[PDB]
């Protein structure tokens, strides 16, 4: 669309408010409502004007632009009033160039900064969020403890709760509708999407029990992507709560049960044609190979990024169905990259797997694909793959364990990210400071299983 | 002292093959399809005790050990060998005893 | 023809002990103490030695006796195990006997 | 002690109550009380009559009443009846032969041990069962048509960590904690002192594994029939100090899944003139007769298991992968061996230790299968094999998985418990219905687990 598009779409919708959004330094989405007739020509050549300071990570004087993109021109569905929601870049006031802290603009320079390499044209992405759908969920913390309860009809604890078809733990994959009680919310999450530019794939109920599920979306353009990340998020929490439902992207809400994780798809096209396509392992070419091993090499800096919260890492376990080893097979199930089986050459990408659903779509983009670029400028080789049995059976490196460690191997290994002036050393200075201190709350507080192990001794 | 093998070795007591060094035995209990023992005509207690005068007859051992493979014609399948010693592997004769298994396709290396 | 072993006799490419016909290694650890000894003389398959290279055989287990008083696991208990062709699982096509310990060892085969 | 003894006791205490009792096929205690007046020399000669059709397995066509002889060796003074009663324990006679009762268990105890003193194997038999139970604040189960409930609560429980009303035991962890973890010290101490207050030796007292209060009490060794009666008097001193201490005292093999059974660990010793057979130059000192013992027990164990496990819950706890040993094979070292040779400073004390029995086992019924196991292994001269010493280079025998399997073993493997007419068929017979009984009633109703695998399938 352009401007003159989305003025033309005010006045046949009827929209009488104007939403401005904008995604911040943790990935959650702000947003700014103006009236209809406040939208001119220039509305769209200078922007709105608004103070950052209160936006975490972003602090003398924080006046910053709220830029609109035209192109995001989207009708929302559950504001009462007509509102036509706008997607918006943080741009500084005097120099009107993209904010160094603003995840979409970091974005837009690493697509840029792939274009000015000539490795390729686009980049496209396919990741596969998971969500947990509750009907209540209470927590709590003060110096006289701390506490969470998570409850619903689907979970399994609820076999003899007062108020019987319900998923076992470990067994909510594919179940019959009846069992399956999330169907209804399933396909209006999928309409709504539809109705606000998504395309969906499929939908289905995910392993654990409670209400975890899953709608698939079609791959697009790197930063287009991130923000169909960012509307699919929007849509699922809204059409969660008009069921009567809470919805939450949290990596491992609850433990003894499979976590949400966000598998990321990743594929380079050129002229039209597929530059993952060749004749290497898994029909692979050799750039994909050093973009393999360039994620790799990266991984855990990557991890501050793509499993930013600490409930990322109780996900990334040895067992419990999440890879750690840094490793690409198309058949090993322990390797964290895989290369699916398609039917088409065009089609073939590489996946990613350690990326939780929490991590911000922008920056987990822009660090993947920096870290494959770095591997394919560096000529890094991903090693032999993981699909070899050696006489039936540790130096494999494995993605980072805890968030200090992916913190500390971001502060150190900064190169792939500044590389092109994508990343800033101030910005990531900036995110790795709100990260730490969230980092500092969670080790500070005392945790219940430390009274369960630790009071009688 | 002296071992079982020992009087093996004497004759006085299902000798595979005789050397002047170096024989082989069949197992009493076969752990393989194909087990095949492979001892030094030498009394040595474990191959920590092995010195540069008998090291002749080690390489013996396995000469014997490929001669024997073939003449069962386990060769091509595949075949272990293994020599245990000390408290660890279950060493229980402390005497030096090369094992021949084949046949079965076997499994790992160690138990894990 | 060749392997890997080949081209690290003629250093072309972590050495514990080298001799006229025995070089040992130390790649992927199975034991706390997993050191590799090979003939210098490529052999192929073990199946395939010949009577001119045999005495290098028995120098094979005197260093595996020698590491192992150096290793200080000449207390505890030892394995020398050769695999052969593809039911041993023969990887590098050449004679390689483990020298493997520092824990307590299984039995010979896992069932 | 004589008649005269026991008349001089009455007058002594003062006791007004003379309280006799039996132990029925089931191996629950039955009593019958009569005032201490009713009780002079023709009562040790002659016995009171009673009808023993209101007995599980005593009933008959001709509705003959028995007689009840006491055993004045066995007299001891209630320690929890308000009026001083004397215990005299009495043995089951047929009027007018006045002969041992077939279907009494303590009269076939007296008849193994008389087969044993005439083969001439040996003139003594010692059993060192170490039973165990299991303290509970509350317990409630029910069953009806419209389904069934089980309800354990104790203070100890690991699940009460959160109960509204700090210290308790874990699962698996509540094996000799602090005094303040396990809060039954004082009952086991008082469970002890009046123990020895009955004639019973105690040799040492302890929190047991399992957690919602499991226990064990120590008793010394003793000659089969008594040391079955001091069993008998371990039971209900056990029960009765539970119920003085508000607290509910259970021998159940398996009351809680998750958490360690009870089991009834039996010694083994046979003495001739003074010295101990079982000591020799064979296996860890045992001698040929201890190995023929150990034999015959093996060979029969399947026999043996409907008597020493006459419960279906005592093969909850039989399932391989717990505590109890389940193999049918003997070894010194190794833990999966159900007979086991404990290690001892002199061969006067070397004894064989069989622990699949469970305490819900009759003493009398399970003393005896066992020692005519042992006596046929050893007049057949039945050589048990060779010890499970696990080396590193035939299929191991089991014990029964089920109680219909016991049973059937039992009805097909009769000969060796029918020699000297230690038993009679009948009471096989007997025995047998009322444990298919309880089996067929346990089998026939439904389990609330199938409820959470095929409810919904
Ligand atoms: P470990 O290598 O210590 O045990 C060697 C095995 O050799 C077998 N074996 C022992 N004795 C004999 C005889 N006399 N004949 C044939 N095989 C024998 C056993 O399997 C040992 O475990
Ligand atoms: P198989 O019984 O042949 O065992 C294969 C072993 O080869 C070792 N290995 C392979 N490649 C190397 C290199 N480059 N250096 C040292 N050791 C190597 C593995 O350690 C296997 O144990």
């Amino acid at each position: 669309m352009s401007a003159e598009h989305v003025l033309t779409m005010l006045n046949e919708h009827e929209v009488k408010f104007v939403d401005l959004r904008f995604t911040d330094t943790k990935g959650k989405e702000q947003h700014v409502t103006i009236p209809a007739h406040q939208v001119n020509a220039e509305f769209f050549e200078e922007g709105k004007m608004f103070d950052g300071s209160s936006i975490g990570g972003w602090k003398n004087e924080s006046d910053m632009v709220l830029m609109p993109d035209a192109s995001t021109a989207v009708i929302d569905p559950f504001f009462a009033d007509s509102t036509l929601i706008i997607r918006c870049d943080i741009l500084e006031p005097g120099t009107l160039q993209g904010y160094d802290r603003d995840p979409r603009s970091i974005a837009k320079r690493a697509e840029d900064y792939l274009r000015s390499t000539g490795i390729a044209d686009t980049v496209l992405f396919g990741p596969e969020p998971e969500f947990f759908l509750f009907d209540d969920i209470r927590f709590g913390s003060s110096i006289s403890g701390s506490h969470v309860a998570i409850d619903d009809i689907e979970g399994a604890w609820n076999s003899s709760t007062q108020y019987g078809h319900r998923p076992a733990v470990k067994g909510g994959y594919f179940p019959v509708p009846p069992v399956d009680s999330a169907q209804d919310i399933r396909s209006e999450m999928c309409l709504v999407m539809e109705q606000m530019g998504l395309v969906v794939e499929a939908h289905h109920h995910e392993v654990a029990t409670a209400g975890q599920n899953e709608v698939a979306t079609r791959f697009n353009t790197m930063t287009k992507k991130a923000d169909e990340i960012q509307i699919y998020k929007y849509v699922v929490h809204n059409v969660a709560h008009r069921f009567g439902k809470t919805a939450t992207f949290m990596p491992k809400p609850m433990f003894g049960d499979n976590g949400s994780g966000m598998h990321c798809h990743m594929s380079l096209s050129k002229n039209g044609v597929n530059l993952f396509a060749g004749d290497k392992y898994a029909g692979l070419s050799e750039q994909a190979l050093y973009y393999i091993g360039g994620v790799i090499k990266h991984a855990k800096a990557i991890n501050a990024l793509a499993n930013p919260t600490t409930n990322s890492y109780k996900r990334l376990v040895p067992g419990y169905e999440a890879p750690v080893m840094l490793a690409y097979s198309a058949r090993n199930r322990s390797a964290s990259i895989r290369i699916p089986v398609v039917s088409s050459p065009k089609a073939r990408r590489i996946e990613v797997r350690f990326p939780d659903p929490a991590a911000n779509p922008y920056l987990c983009f822009a660090a993947l694909l920096m870290a494959g670029l770095d591997g394919i400028k560096n000529k890094i080789h991903p090693g032999e793959a993981m699909d070899k049995n050696l006489y039936d059976l540790k130096e494999i490196p494995q993605v980072a364990g805890s968030l200090e460690e992916a913190l500390n191997e971001l502060d150190l290994d900064r190169e792939f990210l500044k590389a092109g002036g994508v990343f800033t050393d101030e910005a990531i200075d900036a995110y790795i400071a709100l990260r730490r201190e969230e980092d500092d709350r969670v080790r500070m507080t005392p945790h219940p299983v430390e009274f369960e192990l630790y009071y009688s001794v | 002292e002296e071992t079982i093998f020992s009087k093996i070795i004497r004759r006085e007591i299902d000798i595979v093959y005789q050397d002047d060094l170096v024989t082989a035995f069949r197992d009493i209990s076969p752990q393989a399809p194909t087990h095949i023992l492979i001892i030094p005509n030498i009394l040595i207690p474990t191959v920590n005790d092995v010195s540069a005068e008998h090291e002749q007859a080690l390489g013996r051992m396995i000469t014997v050990a490929a001669k024997i493979a073939e003449q069962e014609g386990i060769a091509e399948d595949g075949y272990r060998l293994i020599m245990n010693t000390n408290r660890h592997g279950g060493q229980e004769v402390y005497h030096i005893n090369m094992h021949l298994l084949g046949g079965r396709p076997l499994g790992p290396m160690l138990a894990h």
